[PDB]
């Protein structure tokens, strides 16, 4: 897969006051995320999580504390200016990880290299009848 | 986040950094034993006055052992609450990063072993601060009104 | 591994799910079993908050995409504290 | 009273658990292949009539016992 | 500059439509699939915003829909002074209102009814009112049914006509935008022209017509040879004869020496002890000042001129240290947004009704009106219900803006987005206020009603025993009763005389005001009103702060204002919207309505209203056990809730039988509400499947396919049932009682 | 100065496990006796009623 | 309470309750060892179905204990 | 006597009518015909499609109690 990832590099945040939507305990003891993108024009735009910053020019480096929250706000991006963009994860230990286009074209689109991680070949009605799986660990729908 | 002069100033910074919970300079079970003789002088005051004995010449000590109770189940909440939360050999999660950024040794208060001596020292001076205002506001008890 | 996704060969291949999955779950995958050649997948059901909003999109039969709920765990919650 | 009222709600409550668990034995245990055509499965199959009925009894005791208690109201 | 400048007939009045309904949403007018089709029609007519995407055209139906709404309003009026004109007993009432039962409406003798006709006095039959028209036309000195007929004409022309100028606006002469949208001179012309010359032409009214007949009935006369108002102008002897100052034409008033007109322009206050009403001198002296007020208010703004302000010009100097830019901006959002004026609106619009029903009782303003006991209660009651639904509106409505028309990029401002920066600080401080007050002002109820039942009277929350004072509304009292003293000379005695001095008011053997006492029954029951409404004000400020985006849900504005749920994912997430958000406040602002009402029932009925005996003894109604049965819920059972309801269930074979018959149908109601509010959709579903199969198997299967409601409107259905049953309950309970006791 | 005497004079009052056993066996001990030896003149349950109480309705029964 | 009021409400309420504890000083360092989340759903119709019937039953027991006791007759 | 029996029979016939509507009805109707793939309690099936809140045989019982206690009252 020549897909490599970007490895989250420490570049400017927007111009934001810093208020009460940030992080808390869990992003200091469990994980929190980041989102990065290039911006083309210093503009105006509304944080996920209460009022609106202003972006810079070049890249950005946005933090948060669900990944939902990053991805509604690339959704954003995406169908407001027209830009791409990536969030990675990070762990108390140091460790960096790469998450949502894991090759660089949108999951939207087909592109060939991706498993079938969970499919089912029959259809839905075909799934049995609790009993006959009953005091196993198996399901219907496994 | 916000910092307004509420959450940030020299005089609440400081008076916040001065009182017995947050000096790490001392050993926790003087903070403990602080804290704590200073809840027992708190806590005598309503409790005696407006008990359900007020009207009887009994209601010092009656409020006075009442507080006393209550002490000494809330330092069976504290010592329950530091079994169930510290373990007894694993590292601290007290803050060890200050305003400017000096690295700051694990609070020992913030241990096992250092939130048991503080619960002892609250215990006792739960104790003591309930007898000291009994002593207080019923011996030597002219200048006050109750 | 929280929750759980399960895909069925009704699947027309319309790609209205991943375009609506609001925590990156979902992705498309070349198949044979349709015009589109191309079936859903979900490899990341680690983040998958559980909102019904994917299957309360696909426009088949009865549906072609089902959410099975299952144990609970810090980030299949939105717990953001 | 007191030895009557208690004995019907507790009658009342007992009666609402046996079609839970009722439902219960549908829900885990009934298996299709093993009672093909029997009484059972053949309830199934035109449950849609008994639940009809059922509503049609409740609305027509219900429409003429509120009738008649606001009528004589 | 500003000028009249419109659009010529953009629709034309053809029927075309009106056979295809739904023609305003693309969706509707395809035809209905399924029955849900039905409800969502309903559901989005008056939904303007949603139709277009300019705010000329929703500003331009706008500007039609509040004709039809004045049209609807004049109509009603009409109604009203018509049923007066020829089915009232109107003269013999004012023939003498002190024992004489306002009636104003009979019932047709067919389904035995009849005894709905009940006796009123006065050789009538009628179904007694409690509207309070009565002290209204004795007021303005109608004394005549010529006069209530001809004002029904006269109510039914404009309505007409109202009516006509809606239709012309829309569909021939259409304003245009830089009409709408030039707020200037309609701030300047409804201060100056609206509010002050109706103010002052109502003095007018009320200096020449009413002050003469209302002082010659108070002398006492058979209102027949009354003389008749016009001929109080045009021969100005008689009022010559009545008031020498006035016998001076205008010299006194040009010539600035306006102390001559002191007889009938005065600043008394008090009340008059011949009706218990305001001095009409007094009322006529504040209509004209409030008159002169607005109109030399009306002229602030700069409109076409050079001279005056600029709504623009007066925000953005205003920018303080820790909020920074200020209010810049601002002037914009608050023009390009319909909802946000809704919002303001209404929310003033509620305050205001709420003071008005206040002011109300404790300042009788017409004659003849602290003595109809029933009439005074069911205006107060009706004026808080009123301006409580149009609090919570605004609340709705500001939510609607947050979501809807608000962005950062165009409407941008400084001052809403730190209040949005720092919204869960808000939400959270105001939480912890709604506890304390919830803890220290019913778990005192709690504790007294238990220490109590426990043999320890002693031990309990009253005068008798451990005390609560409220010092602070004696304190004002006292000032208020020792200010006419020295602060304000002009005066001559207290504001009103609910102030904790003076005597008492009595008329026909019934007291009307005196002063009132605070026990500390009155302190628990003003801290019960301070938490619900707290509690009500979190709610409703939640909601509008989180419409955009929660913590929880992080989109939730792109999901849109009014929709059920997000799912059952994260561990479920029902009623996020902010629609949901109202639905629950609009429970808890019925309860701060109920006990409010409640609380000033039992009051007045145990400190105020009553009899005075030929001595001057006072027995009140209910015996004043206020002070000492306020304090236990048991109490409130027993003292008021229980007692005060027999005159409501022993009216069966009585006039008041009709108040009987309500009394369970709003409990009805208000059952049924439940059906909704705690059931959900799938079941209903289900059963709707089975009976469409019950029914197909007979061929009659409808194609309009049969749909249990939709959740939102189960909800909206549950809460308007609820909200039915608990007004209508209140209502029937209310007019009973005290219009048979009282 | 002060530390030693806190110390010493709370010094078996540290260990948290005997702490638990500790206050629990003397609050039920201190309670259990306190409500033994509790005064009538503090408590009007220690006393009986020490009156003739009402008949119900129906005769006595 | 329970059967009107559904979580998402008191799932917001709990998230500002939680940063607000977490952002106070003196009681930050006392932690929690379940993160605070509001009921399940059916959990909540359990509660809320359980309160009605307590209620419901208590409410008319004491009423027809009292009305024959006080009378016996 | 005879209208409170009356009433009495309309209670027993539509708490019977909700007991086994949430019985048969529970392995799945039009509504969801692979219900019977959830297990028993389950929240709902998601808010789309109509919506489908209060769907589970477990809330059928839920449904039912409040008439039981209705009646038995
Ligand atoms: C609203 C909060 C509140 C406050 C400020 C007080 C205040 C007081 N209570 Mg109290 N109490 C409350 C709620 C409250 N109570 C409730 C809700 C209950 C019922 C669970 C009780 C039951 C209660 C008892 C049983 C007793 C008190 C007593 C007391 C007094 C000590 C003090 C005046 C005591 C007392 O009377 O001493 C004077 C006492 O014996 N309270
Ligand atoms: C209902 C509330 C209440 C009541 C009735 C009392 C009652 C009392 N307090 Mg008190 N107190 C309270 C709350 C209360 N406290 C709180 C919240 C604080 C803050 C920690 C204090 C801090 C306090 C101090 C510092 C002192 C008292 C003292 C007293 C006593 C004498 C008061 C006097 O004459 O001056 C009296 C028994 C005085 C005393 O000698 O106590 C015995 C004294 O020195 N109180
Ligand atoms: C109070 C109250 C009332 C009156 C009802 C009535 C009813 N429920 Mg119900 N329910 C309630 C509370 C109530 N519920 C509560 C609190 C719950 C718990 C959530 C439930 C849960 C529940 C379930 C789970 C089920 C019912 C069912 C039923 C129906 C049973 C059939 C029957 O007797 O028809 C009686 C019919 C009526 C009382 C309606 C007549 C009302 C008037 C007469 C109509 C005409 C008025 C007027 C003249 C017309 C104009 C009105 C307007 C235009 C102004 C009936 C409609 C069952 C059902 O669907 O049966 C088929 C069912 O499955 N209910
Ligand atoms: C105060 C009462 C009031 C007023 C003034 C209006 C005003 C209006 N409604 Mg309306 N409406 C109301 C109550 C009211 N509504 C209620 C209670 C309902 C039931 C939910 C509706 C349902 C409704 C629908 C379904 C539609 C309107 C429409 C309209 C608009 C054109 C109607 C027209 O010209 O008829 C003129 C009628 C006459 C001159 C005489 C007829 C008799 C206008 C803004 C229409 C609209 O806005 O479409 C874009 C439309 O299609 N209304
Ligand atoms: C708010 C408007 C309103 C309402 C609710 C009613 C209501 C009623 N009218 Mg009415 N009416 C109204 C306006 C209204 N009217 C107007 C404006 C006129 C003048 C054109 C009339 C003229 C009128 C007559 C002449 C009669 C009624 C009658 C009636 C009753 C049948 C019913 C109570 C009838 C009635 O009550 O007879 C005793 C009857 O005969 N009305
Ligand atoms: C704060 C301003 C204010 C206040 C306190 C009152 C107070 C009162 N008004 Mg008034 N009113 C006002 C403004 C005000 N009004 C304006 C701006 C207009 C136009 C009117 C027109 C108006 C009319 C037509 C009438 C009153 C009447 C009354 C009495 C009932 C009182 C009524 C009255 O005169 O009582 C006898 C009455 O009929 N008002
Ligand atoms: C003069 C004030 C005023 C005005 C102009 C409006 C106008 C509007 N409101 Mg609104 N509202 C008001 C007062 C007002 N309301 C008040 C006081 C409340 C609090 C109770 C609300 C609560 C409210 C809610 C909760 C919602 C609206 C909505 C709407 C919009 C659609 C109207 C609709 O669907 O009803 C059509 C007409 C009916 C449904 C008739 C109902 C008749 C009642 C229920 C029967 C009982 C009456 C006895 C419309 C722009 C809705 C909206 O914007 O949808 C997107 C919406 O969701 N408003
Ligand atoms: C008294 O407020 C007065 C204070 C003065 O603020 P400014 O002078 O910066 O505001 C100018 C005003 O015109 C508002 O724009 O208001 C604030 O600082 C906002 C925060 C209020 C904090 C209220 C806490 C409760
Ligand atoms: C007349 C008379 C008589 C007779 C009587 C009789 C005979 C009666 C009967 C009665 C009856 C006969 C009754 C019945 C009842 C029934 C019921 C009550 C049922 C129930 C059911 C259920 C509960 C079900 C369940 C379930 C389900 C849900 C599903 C499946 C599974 C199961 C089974 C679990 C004599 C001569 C003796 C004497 C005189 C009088
Ligand atoms: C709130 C409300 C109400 C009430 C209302 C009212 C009461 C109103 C009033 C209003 C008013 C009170 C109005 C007024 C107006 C006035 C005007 C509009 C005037 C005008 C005038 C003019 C125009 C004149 C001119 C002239 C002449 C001719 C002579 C002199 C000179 C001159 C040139 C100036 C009711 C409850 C019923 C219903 C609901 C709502
Ligand atoms: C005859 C008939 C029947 C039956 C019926 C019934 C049974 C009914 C019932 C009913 C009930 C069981 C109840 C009801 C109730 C009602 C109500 C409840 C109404 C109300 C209305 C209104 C209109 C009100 C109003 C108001 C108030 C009072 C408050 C607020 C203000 C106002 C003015 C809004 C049958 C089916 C046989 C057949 C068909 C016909
Ligand atoms: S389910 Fe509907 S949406 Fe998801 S893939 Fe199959 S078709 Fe496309
Ligand atoms: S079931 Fe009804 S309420 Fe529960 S989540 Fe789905 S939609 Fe919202």
């Amino acid at each position: 897969g020549f897909v490599p990832p970007q490895l989250d590099p420490s570049t400017p945040s927007p111009i934001f006051g810093g208020s009460t939507g940030g992080l808390l305990r869990k992003a200091q003891v469990e994980e929190f995320y980041v989102i990065t993108w290039t911006s083309p024009k210093e503009q105006v735009f509304e944080m996920p999580t209460g009022g609106a910053a202003i972006m810079r020019e070049g890249p950005n480096l946005l933090k948060l504390a669900r990944k939902e929250q990053c991805l509604a706000l690339g959704n954003r991006l995406r169908s407001k200016y027209k830009i791409a963009y990536q969030f990675y994860r990070v762990f108390p230990n140091g460790e960096v990880q790469y998450l949502h286009p894991k090759d660089g074209v949108y999951p939207e689109k087909v592109n060939a290299g991706r498993q079938g991680v969970g499919q089912n070949f029959r259809s839905i009605g075909k799934n049995v009848s609790p009993i006959e799986v009953k005091f196993t660990g198996k399901n219907s729908f496994d | 986040s916000l910092e307004t002069p509420v959450t940030s100033s020299p005089l609440v910074a400081w008076y916040l950094s001065n009182l017995p919970a947050y000096r790490t300079a001392v050993s926790p079970l003087l903070r403990g034993i602080e804290v704590g003789l200073a809840h027992g002088y708190l806590l005598v005051g309503p409790f005696a006055l407006t008990g359900p004995l007020r009207n009887t010449p009994v209601h010092g000590q009656a409020g006075t052992l009442g507080a006393i109770g209550l002490v000494s189940i809330l330092s069976v909440c504290l010592t329950m609450y530091g079994v169930a939360s510290f373990n007894e050999g694993e590292p601290s999660t007290a803050p060890v990063l200050t305003l400017t950024g000096r690295k700051k040794e694990a609070d020992k208060l913030q241990t096992a072993e250092g939130w048991s001596q503080f619960t002892g020292g609250f215990f006792f001076g739960g104790v003591s601060g309930a007898v000291w205002a009994y002593f207080l506001l019923y011996v030597l008890d002219l200048p006050y009104f109750f | 591994m929280s929750h759980s996704v399960k895909i069925y060969d009704t699947c027309i291949g319309c790609t209205q799910c991943v375009r609506a999955c609001p925590t990156d779950v979902l992705e498309m995958i070349p198949w044979d079993g349709c015009k589109a050649k191309q079936i859903a997948s979900a490899p990341r059901t680690e983040d998958c908050v559980g909102c019904k909003r994917c299957e309360s999109a696909c426009p088949t039969d009865f549906l072609s995409v089902r959410v099975y709920l299952g144990p609970e765990t810090t980030r299949s919650m939105a717990l953001s504290y | 009273a007191a030895l009557y009222t208690h004995h019907q709600y507790i009658a009342g409550f007992i009666m609402t658990g046996a079609f839970a668990h009722g439902a219960i034995f549908f829900i885990r245990d009934y298996n299709p292949e093993q009672n093909e055509d029997n009484v059972l499965a053949r309830m199934l199959d035109h449950k849609e009539a008994i639940i009809s009925h059922l509503s049609w009894a409740s609305l027509f005791l219900g429409f003429h016992t509120l009738g008649l208690y606001v009528h004589n109201d | 500059e500003v000028k009249i400048v419109v659009d010529r007939d953009p629709v034309k009045t053809s029927f075309e439509e009106w056979a295809r309904p739904g023609h305003f949403s693309r969706t509707l007018a395809k035809g209905p699939d399924t029955t849900t089709w039905i409800w969502n029609l309903h559901a989005d007519a008056h939904d303007f915003d949603s139709h277009t995407g300019d705010l000329e055209e929703i500003s331009r139906k706008v500007f039609s829909a509040h004709f039809g709404q004045l049209s609807i309003i004049f109509l009603w009026l009409s109604g009203m002074y018509f049923h007066g004109a020829r089915f009232s007993n109107y003269e013999a009432w004012l023939s003498d209102p002190t024992h004489i039962g306002p009636s104003a409406q009979v019932v047709w003798p067919i389904v035995g009814q009849e005894i709905l006709n009940g006796d009123v006095g006065g050789g009538f039959r009628g179904i007694q009112i409690t509207s309070g028209f009565f002290q209204l036309w004795r007021a303005s000195g109608i004394t005549s049914e010529l006069q209530l007929y001809c004002t029904a004409i006269g109510a039914l022309v404009f309505a007409a006509l109202m009516l006509f100028a809606g239709w012309f606006h829309y569909h021939k002469a259409a304003p245009k935008l830089a009409w709408f949208q030039d707020v200037e001179s309609m701030l300047n012309h409804h201060l100056a022209g609206l509010l002050g010359l109706g103010s002052l032409s109502w003095a007018g009214h009320q200096i020449h017509v009413s002050l003469p007949i209302n002082q010659f009935l108070d002398a006492g006369v058979d209102p027949k040879e009354i003389p008749l108002p016009h001929e109080f102008i045009l021969n100005r002897d008689l009022l010559a004869q009545l008031y020498p100052s006035f016998a001076e034409g205008a010299t006194p008033f040009f010539t600035l020496n306006w102390s001559k007109y002191a007889e009938f322009l005065t600043f008394r206050g008090g009340l008059d002890p011949v009706t218990g009403g305001l001095w009409l001198t007094d009322i006529a002296h504040h209509h004209l000042a409030i008159a002169i007020l607005f109109l030399i208010a009306g002229h602030m703004y700069r409109t076409n001129w050079g001279i005056g302000h600029g709504l623009k010009d007066i925000l953005e100097a205003h920018k303080g240290p820790f909020t920074g830019q200020g209010h810049k901006g601002l002037y914009e959002i608050l023009t390009t947004s319909w909802h946000a004026q809704l919002s303001l609106n209404l929310a003033m619009l509620g305050s205001t009704t709420i003071v008005v029903a206040h002011h109300m009782y404790s300042m009788p303003p017409y004659p003849y009106l602290a003595t109809d006991y029933g009439t005074q209660l069911s205006l107060f009651t009706h004026h808080m219900w009123i301006g409580g639904f149009l609090i919570v509106g605004a609340a709705a409505h500001a939510a609607i803006f947050m979501v809807r028309d608000y962005d950062p990029t165009t409407r941008y401002n400084d001052l809403l987005d730190r209040v949005l920066r720092h919204r869960d600080a808000i939400i959270s401080h105001l939480n912890w206020v709604c506890i304390f007050l919830g803890f220290h002002s019913f778990g005192l109820y709690i504790h007294n009603d238990t220490m109590s039942a426990l043999g320890r009277p002693q031990d309990m929350f009253s005068d008798t025993a451990i005390q609560l004072q409220p010092i602070f509304a004696q304190w004002v009292q006292n000032i208020h009763a020792t200010a006419p003293g020295v602060t304000a000379p002009g005066a001559t005695t207290s504001t009103s005389l609910t102030w904790g001095g003076g005597e008492l008011v009595a008329v026909g053997g019934k007291v009307a005001l005196l002063p009132i006492p605070l026990g500390t029954a009155d302190f628990l029951v003003h801290h019960i009103h301070a938490f619900t409404i707290h509690v009500t004000v979190l709610i409703l400020l939640k909601g509008v702060l989180f419409a955009r985006s929660s913590r929880l849900i992080p989109d939730k504005a792109n999901l849109g204002f009014r929709f059920p749920c997000d799912g059952p994912g994260r561990g479920g997430t029902c009623q996020v919207s902010a629609w949901d958000h109202v639905f629950l406040g609009l429970f808890w602002m019925y309860n701060a309505i109920s006990v409010v009402i409640f609380h000033f029932s039992w009051k007045m009925q145990s400190d105020v209203w009553g009899t005075i005996s030929d001595q001057g003894v006072v027995t009140h109604i209910t015996g004043g056990n206020f002070a000492q049965s306020s304090i236990t819920i048991n109490g409130w059972l027993r003292d008021f809730l229980w007692a005060q309801a027999s005159q409501v269930i022993q009216s069966y074979g009585s006039s008041l039988s009709a108040y009987g018959l309500f009394f369970l149908g709003a409990h009805f109601v208000w059952a049924f509400s439940l059906m909704f509010l705690f059931s959900g959709r799938g079941y209903w579903q289900e059963l709707i499947e089975s009976i469409v199969w019950a029914h197909n198997k007979l061929k009659v299967a409808p194609a309009t396919q049969p749909r249990a409601l939709s959740i939102i409107q189960g909800r909206a259905v549950g809460v308007t049932h609820y909200l039915l049953g608990g007004i209508a309950t209140t209502w029937a309970f209310f007019l009973a009682r005290i219009i048979a006791v009282g | 100065l002060q530390s030693k005497f806190f110390n010493t004079f709370a010094a078996p009052f540290t260990k948290r496990g005997l702490l638990l056993k500790f206050l629990l066996i003397g609050g039920g001990s201190l309670v259990a006796y306190v409500s033994a030896s509790a005064s009538p003149d503090l408590l009007p349950i220690k006393k009986g009623p020490q009156l003739p109480p009402t008949p119900g309705p129906r005769g006595k029964i | 309470m329970f059967l009107i009021s559904w979580r998402g409400y008191w799932q917001e309420l709990i998230e500002t309750l939680a940063w607000a504890h977490e952002r106070t000083p003196l009681a930050n360092l006392i932690r929690w060892r379940d993160k605070p989340v509001a009921l399940s759903i059916v959990q909540a119709r359990l509660v809320g179905l359980a309160h009605f019937s307590v209620g419901y039953i208590f409410t008319y027991a004491a009423f027809l204990i009292a009305s024959t006791s006080g009378k016996f007759g | 006597d005879f209208l409170v029996h009356h009433a009495i029979a309309l209670g027993l016939h539509t708490t019977t009518l909700i007991l086994v509507k949430g019985a048969l009805d529970a392995r799945g109707s039009k509504l969801m015909p692979d219900k019977k793939d959830f297990g028993y309690s389950f929240p709902c099936d998601g808010p789309g499609r109509g919506g489908t809140c209060d769907i589970s045989a477990w809330d059928a019982f839920y449904l039912a109690v409040f008439w039981m206690l209705n009646t038995i009252g």
